[PDB]
DNA sequence: CAGAATTAAGCAATTCGTAATCATGGTCATAGCTCCCGCG
DNA sequence: CGCGGGAGCTATGACCATGATTACGAATTGC
């Protein structure tokens, strides 16, 4: 299961990233937060494509 | 010698005096000159503290002094309200002086003259003659009014003198200016002391050629060149304008009891005195009865600022600077203060006042012969119509078409009139004396002798119409009762509003109850919740609704709980439920429930959660027994209304009792009014709170109440909602009704004191005498102390579109099932003055249509929405395209004031623009007709903006231009939103309103 | 009937109405540094002047942004050249900047609310305003439950002579120096640091405000570097009895000072997060920034009380811990000798006549609320959801009906200590009955 | 600074450019009132009825309004008498003397004050008569005070009885001070301190306070 | 990690590491396209649960930095 | 097929997807190697070497000369 | 057992690629030949990077 | 000798018009961002 | 072989226009 352990490492890295997002996010400036919310909308688009590939095939 | 007080009137300048206008039994006018001097009330130590001694000082006795200030107390313990009893002396000075800590400064010197000398201003007195000192013929001087005015003999009828007048002026422009336009006619109604009513009209002879002047002489009119040639007996007199003005001047300088005009201080008397000053330089000189000081007729503007909002100037009344005793009375100002009509132009007042139903005996091609008597309409309405028909010229039929009177006959018990009317199918039509339907400027452009005599007839119709409005409103009886009740001079009665007219009987009472009200701290205004209004249970009531109306609810509240500023023990407030509970229990143990009433009220401040007001009922307050005086006056004029038979006297006495109800609710409202010195926020707030709890109590008792086996039971017990009372609380009440009458009552609507009790019976007579039994049983068991209700009406087909808005058929308690109902509209489009006559007519017709298709029940709701919206579609498009209906049935109206928060308010800007452009100056408080006017090339407008910019003020001389048109779209928008408020299927209504007016319709939520 | 005027006019032109107009102008010039009491007085004078004169130049205000930045120029974060002349170097402290208006009540910057102050320090401030009527406002700072008079902005008198008179009056002033500047010298971090060391003040100073003698306008200078430090834990240490200042401890061990509670809630400080801290060589200064998280203020209160402890609650600007309340806390709040029984307490309040005046003047509820240190609005909100059974104005039984207020953790904590509140309430009730 | 022709005795009347929006209506009103106005001997000369039409309205922030000129010796400028015999300007000078602390003067003149336009509501009166030309000057007085109170910030009225209607005679909001007249009895004009109230109400509107010492004639 | 002066290098490191995560998510998606086009029979219910937890964690990380004012 | 423009566009547009999938295989392999699981890469090495020598002979056969 | 069949599908796809290049390669024209030559150098760079990944251990 | 002189009822609720505020959508800069080509 | 110049696509935040919601005041009346 290379795919499963690859996605497990992906979600573990992203869990560490979201913990440091919670660390830095209280005092993120406006252009900072705009950029990281742009990247999070890119996140939602990418996981939408990934969900479409695991659903439709 | 016996006199009756006609008028009280004060002179100013040099030595200052007060005068009485009085009439003896033989008919001589007698004047009594009193010294008029300022009145102040100080304590005994303050009275000895004035180093300058007063001119006169006589003792008022030991009178308690109450500091009427409201302090909220978070703790239960309250300082006793100050009750400093001190001997008080009446400081009487001819010159105004400022006294430190002087009390009772709210009252006028004239009321203080009345009450400290014991004089009722409407009373008959045998004058003790050696106190009177003869100045000259007809004038006396009384230094001691207490001993002279000591014998109050009862009423005797006096030869009361009158002068009713309107004038007409030549306007080649829209409206006459004084300087460029002459007087055409001055019509006069000279009622002297001998009692014969001389009806004469002075006709200007510079407006006619000598061929027409000698033609008028041949036709019977009298041509004069001087004052001594003038004969008052002649019906029509031709004269020059200067001689006409001298006759006007010498008539106005006569010491009449009343010179009565309609819009005449503003126009007629001002035009007469100004045109007299222009042509000859003379002025109308009013002399004092002692001939000491003489003033000229100068129409002084008087403005009354509003008492809500930004306190802008809301009403302008014009009066006459008289000092001969004549009550120069403008009926325009009086009917503006009294009546609630769309406009108070004289022809609208004649529309409303002299409206009679007339049967038709003869029909012709162009002449329609109407008959009116005691069978056609109410008793005395046909005498009033015949009395106006004695000088009337044009009669409006069914409020839409104006018909000239062809021939006049005055019957014994009614009128017989022939009208230039098109042939109409119905036999009974409403006849009113409103409009002339003429272009008066057009008849001024082509002036001849026949036109001069026609406008002489119209001018004498207006001058006698002042008398017919005088007798219709009963203004000398209203004046006498207001003078006696409000302890005011007869010329002062209507001119002041509630706050002054309270003060007269208030001063009578405070001298009787030996009490002085003072204030230490400033009066602070808080919003408080008023009387409770219940949502209607449903819109249509097929089933009969009983109306139960408290006898003067807020006065009976104030009398019941002794709600006065002076009897408020204090205000207990709590920010928290802890000190609320502590104060509640410790309040019950400190203040006993019989002697003290605790009113749980609505908090004045957001941090407080409870505001309890405590009132001492051991000693009766000045507000409650002042209300006892006012409801005594209302009760005696109500029982004079009950004994009244003619419709004119019935209308007079109904307006009497309504006025006394209004001034009793003003004894209420002055406690809610901050700038009054009777301001008591706890008393008015607790008055609304007790009225709220009483309407909740009467609702909860009547809702869910059923009648069974001759026994009436209620849902809730009959407990006094504020304390435990000695009367039994059992809802099981024995009736005097038959056993088989098993009917269930429920409350469907309640507005303040009026619970709407829907009985499940539809029989009218059965519901009426069941409801009289209910009124007796509530007044005997459910209510307590002063609280009484009256069964007023049975409401059939009660169409409640919202709160405070309902249309129904009323059957009164005196009326029966076979008796004709009176269609009562309350707050709907027919009542409201900002609603056009076309709007009222289609709301009435579509109300009839909706009522009959819902009463038949054949036809479903969605398709009745279809056909009534399609009928609306065809009616509104026919009105937009054909434009057959005139401008006068699209005229809105509103009161011109200055009470505007914004400097750039569009209504105020509209009236200022019209005052700049037009020779009409719309005064403050004037009701002007305005309509939405747009150019006619504008098509149907979907989305409506700048609606206030399309408003154009409509005048009687105003004509709609060919390029202009009525902005039908916004009238139709209001009509459509009311219509879709009436009926169901809201989604189709939204689509219909969106396709016709580009907007979502306003919808009521129950 | 014309003798009662066309429309009666008040005596606008009388001298008392001129004093009202001059007061209206004075509080119009003082709008940005007045309390809600003087704002309501200004609105009363505006509506009086609008009912009295048909227009006035000033309008009613619904809310005033309380800022004193007209007197106080922009804060310079870079070194600059100071002009020659005489200067009054005054240190700006860390706590919330308060301002004492001419209406004898204390105003909060950024909120405009009137914070409630002890009596002696209000009396000293009122005597300072009675000494000089030209003072616009007195700039104060509330840090660690201390009021230091930072500055005395006045039209005429210099603050130096104000400060010594306020120190004689009992007010707290900094050890300030007044010096000449001989030459154009770059106002750098070293001269700033020795200026701070010249300010012999134990309590933290975040910046320096200097006042020119030639110009009335003064400017705050501040040299710092912005820092973002990871947070180990949030602690409270006790500055007065039942009064706790919030504090923030970093992972390195250096302690970030926190201004008030509402600074900690507004900036949304969470453990194991980053906060904006102004860095100095001596201490750390938390920035007055708004938190960028989506967490609502009530949930920040949730998390902060959960991290610190459930029997801590928010009491205005300081945290407070609940405990078993007795006669000791009531005698400590009354500033009187420690007392064993309520009878002996009645006796000593009778001995101290001004303390008896204080017992008579405020109610039982306000006394029992202040003795346990409950807040105003939170405790009114808690009691406004409860029904009480009461004998003799004493709570025998208390119960709550609505539990929506228990989502507030301060209200929940005060509900936890409501038994001790009932005990002190019955004690103060018995005292008020036995005195009166 | 323009002139518009009048049919009657003041044939040329000179108005400043600030007065221009209301002159087309003033000529219309004056051409109907003047034929009856000029029969009576007017206390100001008709040639100087409109000499305060020459004053600009932009620099004026205070309107001082009397109801009419003096019954005798009216100079057309309100509250000006070069002989200084009139009691109204004498009491005005006394009140300003207490204001400005100026005891030495030979006359007082409100026209030379910057920011103050002395106004008479009715622009004329008969010889020995007060408010005699009221009916002639009602419309012109309304229109002209409408125009003045658009430009000035504070209106000061010198009559308690005479200016009781002044909130109806005006319809645009202006700072209106209905003060006691100087010739009023009880020395009520001595008692009131209205000229400070003018300056305080200007300070409320962020206008320049009137230096009332400019009015003194030395 | 402790006592960083400005957030700009910290957020730049955050953004660069998240660019790497976007690149790796697009990489695993476009190799999932290849293994689905290969035609091998797969059962991806646990994969759907993994992306469900992924979406929940991305929403949790996003919601704190979404909206100003 | 005429003028060979469509053929050149077709052979250009797929090879960017080819190198995208190759970088995807590289990144998944990095993700496996950083996960810490034990792996052998012999058959993958054989597949990459035969892909490489087929690519080099194609490069020798696609020369412009 | 998914990465191996993914590279096998890649090998089959490049077999189709090389057969169609050998079919059309009787004329190629110089600039597109240089473009596909730089594409093949990028291909060998990516393959060399992946070989370093598979041979680093 | 050359005017002043106080009044003034409350709140509830509906409708309608205007204007500030906000939901929704269209549009436009704008940074990511990714590839094509190219020149040393 | 490797990075710079250039160009095109594409979400994405900010701004603006349009229309629906709502406070807000007048007008009116009921009470
Ligand atoms: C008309 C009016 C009434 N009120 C209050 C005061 C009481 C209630 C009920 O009075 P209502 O009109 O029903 O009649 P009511 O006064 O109770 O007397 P009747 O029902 O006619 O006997 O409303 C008021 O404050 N101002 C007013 O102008
Ligand atoms: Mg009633």
């Amino acid at each position: 299961s290379d795919l499963k352990v690859a996605t497990d490492n992906i979600v573990k890295d992203l869990k560490k990233i979201i913990t440091r997002i919670s660390a830095v996010s209280t005092v993120l400036e406006d252009v900072q937060a705009a950029g990281i919310s742009r990247q999070f909308t890119s996140m939602t688009k990418a996981i939408t494509t990934l969900s479409d590939l695991v659903t439709e095939g | 010698m016996d006199v009756r007080c006609i008028n009280w009137f004060e002179s100013h300048g040099e030595n200052r005096f007060l005068y009485l206008k009085s009439r003896c039994r033989n008919g001589e006018t007698v004047f009594i000159r009193f010294p008029h001097y300022f009145y102040y009330v100080v304590t005994d130590e303050i009275y000895q503290s004035l180093s300058p001694p007063p001119f006169n000082a006589r003792p008022m006795g030991k009178m308690r002094t109450i500091d009427i200030d409201e302090t909220i107390s978070y703790n239960l313990d309250i300082k006793d309200r100050k009750c400093s009893v001190a001997d008080m002396w009446l400081i009487e000075e001819p010159k105004k002086r400022s006294i430190q800590n002087a009390t009772m400064d709210e009252f006028f010197n004239i009321s203080w003259f009345y009450i400290s000398n014991g004089i009722s201003p409407d009373g008959c007195y045998s004058l003790d003659e050696q106190y009177l000192t003869k100045i000259n013929n007809g004038c006396y001087h009384c230094d001691d009014p207490r001993n002279c005015f000591a014998k109050e003999i009862p009423r005797f009828d006096i030869p009361r003198s009158y002068l009713f007048l309107d004038i007409e002026c030549h306007f080649d422009k829209k409206f006459p200016s004084v300087f460029i336009n002459p007087i055409s006619h001055t019509s006069y109604c000279y009622i002297d002391l001998s009692g014969k009513r001389l009806l004469f009209t002075l006709i200007n002879e510079e407006m006619l050629t000598e061929q027409e002047i000698q033609e008028a002489v041949d036709r019977g009119c009298l041509r004069i060149q001087s004052l001594m040639e003038m004969d008052y007996e002649r019906e029509l007199v031709l004269c020059s304008e200067i001689v006409l003005l001298r006759i006007a001047k010498q008539l106005l300088e006569l010491t009449f009891d009343y010179v009565v005009t309609f819009n005449g201080h503003n126009f007629d008397l001002r035009y007469i005195t100004n045109r007299l000053e222009l042509l000859t330089g003379e002025k109308i000189i009013f002399r004092s009865p002692d001939k000491k000081e003489a003033v000229h007729l100068c129409i002084y503007e008087r403005n009354q600022s509003s008492h809500k909002g930004v306190c802008g100037m809301a009403n302008t009344t014009f009066h006459v600077n008289n000092n001969n005793g004549t009550i120069f009375f403008d009926l325009y100002s009086f009917i503006q203060k009294s009546e609630k009509l769309d406009s108070y132009k004289l022809d609208s007042i004649s529309k409303n006042a002299f409206s009679c139903m007339g049967k038709v005996l003869n029909r012709g091609v162009r002449e329609m012969t109407f008959i009116g008597d005691d069978t056609t309409d109410a008793k005395g309405k046909a005498d009033t119509f015949a009395k106006v028909l004695t000088t009337g010229n044009y009669v409006t039929v069914d409020e839409d078409i104006i018909c000239k009177v062809i021939r006049k006959d005055i019957l014994e018990n009614g009128f017989k009139v022939v009208l230039s009317c098109p042939t109409l199918p119905n036999d009974i039509y409403k006849l009113s004396f409103g409009k002339d339907d003429i272009d008066l400027a057009q008849m001024y452009k082509d002036y001849n002798l026949n036109i001069a005599l026609d406008m002489a007839r119209y001018c004498i119709h207006d001058a006698c119409l002042c008398q017919y409005l005088w007798e219709y409103y009963g203004v000398e009886t209203k004046t006498d009762a207001g003078a006696a009740t409000y302890v005011l001079p007869q010329s002062m009665v209507f001119e002041y509003r509630a706050s002054t007219i309270i003060k007269g009987p208030l001063l009578k009472l405070l001298l009787e109850t030996k009490t002085i009200l003072v204030r230490s701290e400033t009066k602070q205004k808080f919003p408080y919740e008023g009387g409770k209004v219940f949502a209607p249970k449903q819109k249509m009531f097929s089933n009969n609704v009983l109306i139960f109306d408290y006898n003067s609810l807020y006065p009976n509240v104030c009398i019941f709980g002794n709600l006065s500023p002076e009897t408020l023990v204090g205000v207990v407030v709590s920010t928290n439920r802890l000190e609320e509970e502590i104060n509640n229990q410790l309040l019950l143990q400190k203040y006993p429930p019989p002697r003290y009433i605790t009113v749980h009220c609505e908090p004045r401040l957001p941090n407080l959660i409870s505001e309890i007001a405590i009132f001492d009922r051991s000693i009766e307050g000045t507000i409650p027994r002042l209300l006892r005086t006012f409801l005594a006056e209302r009760a005696r004029y109500k029982k004079m209304l009950k004994q009244a038979t003619s419709s004119t006297e019935k209308a007079i006495y109904d307006s009497m009792q309504y006025t006394y109800k209004i001034v009793a609710n003003s004894v209420y409202g002055l406690m809610g009014f901050r700038n009054s010195a009777l301001y008591s926020y706890a008393s008015a707030k607790s008055c609304t709170s007790i009225g709220r709890r009483m309407i909740l109590y009467l609702e909860s008792v009547l809702n869910g109440a059923e009648l069974s086996n001759g026994m009436l039971r209620f849902a809730n017990t009959l407990s006094n909602p504020f304390y435990m009372d000695d009367r039994d609380i059992n809802p099981i009440v024995k009736t005097s009704l038959p056993i088989d009458y098993r009917f269930r009552f429920r409350s469907v609507y309640g507005d303040t004191d009026s619970v709407f009790t829907e009985i499940d019976s539809q029989d009218v007579d059965k519901s009426i005498e069941i409801a009289k039994e209910l009124e007796r049983l509530i007044n005997s068991r459910v209510l307590f102390n002063n609280f009484k209700i009256e069964f007023e009406a049975v409401y059939k087909n009660l169409i409640m579109q919202s709160k405070k808005k309902y249309t129904t058929m009323k059957y009164s308690a005196s009326s029966n099932s076979k008796s004709v109902p009176e269609r009562i509209n309350k707050g709907t489009s027919e009542t409201r003055r900002d609603v056009s006559k076309f709007h009222k007519n289609m709301i009435k017709t579509y109300k009839t249509r909706l009522s009959e298709m819902l009463s038949e029940g054949r036809m479903n709701s969605n398709q009745v929405c279809i056909d009534i919206l399609r009928s609306l579609e065809t009616d509104l498009r026919s009105e937009f395209d054909s434009r057959s209906s005139p401008l006068e049935l699209f005229m809105l109206s509103r009161m011109h004031h200055s009470n505007y928060k914004s400097a750039d308010n569009p209504n105020m800007y509209l009236v200022t623009e019209y005052n700049k452009n037009n020779p009409e100056t719309i005064e403050l408080g004037e009701r002007y007709y305005f309509a939405y006017i747009c150019p006619a090339n504008v098509p149907w407008t979907k989305k409506l903006v700048n609606i206030k910019t399309y408003e154009t003020i409509i005048d009687r001389s105003f004509k709609l231009g060919s390029n202009q048109r009525i902005f039908y779209e916004v009238y139709f928008k209001r009509l459509t939103s009311e219509i879709v408020n009436l009926l169901d299927n809201k989604v189709l209504c939204i689509s219909f309103f969106q396709r016709m007016f580009g907007s979502r319709p306003t919808f009521y939520e129950a | 009937m014309h003798h009662h005027h066309h429309h009666g006019t008040g005596s606008m032109t009388s001298s008392a109405d001129l004093t009202n107009l001059k007061e209206l102008l004075s509080l119009y010039k003082s709008l940005r540094f007045s309390d809600s009491v003087a704002i309501e007085k200004y609105n009363s004078l505006v509506e009086w002047g609008t009912s009295t004169y048909w227009k006035i130049g000033v309008q009613k205000v619904t809310n005033v942004e309380t800022s004193i930045s007209d007197y106080y120029d922009e804060v310079k974060n870079k070194p600059f050249n100071i002009d020659p002349g005489y200067y009054i170097f005054l240190p700006v402290y860390f706590g919330s900047v308060f301002i004492y208006s001419k209406g004898k009540n204390m105003v909060e910057l950024g909120s405009g609310n009137s914070f409630q102050i002890p009596d002696e320090i209000r009396s000293a401030c009122n005597k300072v305003l009675d000494s000089d009527n030209g003072i616009d406002f007195l700039r104060f700072v509330l840090l660690n439950n201390r009021w230091i008079m930072e500055d005395a902005i006045s039209k005429y008198q210099s603050p130096v002579n104000i400060f010594k008179l306020a120190s004689e009056y009992g007010l707290n002033i900094p050890n300030y120096l007044e010096i000449e500047i001989e030459e154009d010298t770059l106002f750098d971090d070293e001269l700033y640091s020795i200026m701070e060391r010249s300010f012999d003040d134990t309590f933290p100073k975040i910046s320096i405000s200097y006042i020119k003698l030639g110009e009335l306008k003064r400017q705050v200078v501040d040299f710092f570097k912005f820092s973002f430090m990871y947070i180990e834990s949030i602690k409270v240490d006790r500055i007065g009895d039942n009064i706790f200042i919030p504090s923030v401890i970093t992972k390195s061990g250096k302690k970030i000072l926190v201004k008030d509670v509402d600074h900690l809630i507004r900036s949304k400080v969470r453990e194991h997060t980053f906060v904006k801290v102004k860095k100095k060589n001596t201490f750390s200064i938390l920035y007055d920034y708004d938190g960028n998280g989506t967490e609502t203020r009530g949930e920040v209160i949730k998390r902060i009380i959960d991290t610190i402890g459930r029997d801590y609650y928010v009491n205005g600007k300081y945290f407070s811990k609940v405990g078993i309340a007795g006669l000791k806390q009531l005698t400590n709040k009354l500033d009187i000798n420690e007392c064993a029984t309520v009878d002996e307490l009645v006796d000593e309040i009778n001995k101290s006549g001004t303390v008896k005046r204080k017992i008579k003047n405020q109610s039982v509820f306000d006394l029992s609320r202040e003795c346990l240190g409950y807040p105003e609005a939170d405790f009114i909100t808690l009691v406004n959801n409860m029904r009480f059974k009461i004998e003799n104005c004493k709570v025998v039984n208390f119960n709550i009906e609505n539990t929506n207020c228990l989502n507030n953790p301060s209200i929940e904590t005060i509900y936890g200590n409501f038994n001790q509140f009932v005990s002190i309430f019955n004690t103060v009730t018995d005292v008020k009955k036995r005195l009166f | 600074m323009n002139s518009v022709t009048i049919s009657h005795a003041p044939y040329t009347i000179t108005y400043h450019d600030d007065w221009e929006p209301v002159m087309s209506q003033l000529v219309e009103f004056y051409n109907e009132v003047a034929s009856w106005l000029l029969r009576d001997e007017t206390s100001p000369i008709p040639d100087k009825f409109f000499i305060q039409l020459k004053q600009p309205l932009r620099n004026k922030r205070v309107c001082v309004c009397g109801i009419d000129p003096y019954p005798k010796d009216g100079t057309g400028v309100p509250f000006e008498s070069p002989n200084f015999t009139k009691k109204s300007i004498k009491e005005i000078a006394s009140s300003i003397s207490r204001l400005t602390g100026v005891i030495d003067y030979k006359g007082y003149n409100l026209n030379i004050i910057d920011g103050v336009i002395p106004w008479n509501y009715y622009l004329s009166c008969k010889l020995g008569e007060t408010k005699s030309h009221a009916i002639y000057w009602d419309k012109i007085s309304k229109l002209l005070l409408q125009h003045i109170t658009k430009h000035v910030s504070v209106l000061y009225c010198l009559g308690k009885t005479d200016f009781s209607n002044i909130r109806a005679k005006l319809e645009s909001p202006v700072t209106t001070i209905v003060g006691y007249h100087p010739a009023a009895r009880d020395h009520q004009f001595e008692k009131d301190r209205s000229f400070e109230i003018i300056n305080v109400l200007l300070e409320l509107d962020n206008k320049t306070p009137i230096n009332w010492a400019q009015g003194f004639i030395y």
